[PDB]
């Protein structure tokens, strides 16, 4: 969750998504783990 | 650590890690350095620590 930040490394940041420096707007997150379990296999990422 | 190639990248975007923060330098640019009388540190503590 670290990585949605202007300016900021990692590889979601550098290679699935990526904002600019001069970003106006909100980020918002909660954790969903009731929703999003089991083994659950479908959610991908690029390395 | 002595007289070699270092490639950063692997180690910031292959992230097994929680915290990766750089100080006087930043992330992508280390890359691009050479270095001098380079060290590490390594220890064990507590989380909120």
């Amino acid at each position: 969750v670290r990585q949605i930040a202007p300016g900021q490394t990692g590889k979601i940041a550098d290679y699935n998504y990526k904002l600019p420096d001069d970003f106006t707007g909100c980020v918002i997150a909660w954790n969903s783990n009731n929703l999003d379990s089991k083994g659950n296999y479908n959610y991908l990422y690029r390395l | 650590i002595s007289n070699c190639v270092a490639d950063y990248s692997v180690l910031y975007n292959s992230a097994s890690f929680s915290t990766f923060k750089c100080y006087g330098v930043s992330p992508t640019k280390l890359n691009d350095l050479c270095f001098t009388n380079v060290y590490a540190d390594s220890f064990v503590i507590r989380g909120d620590e």
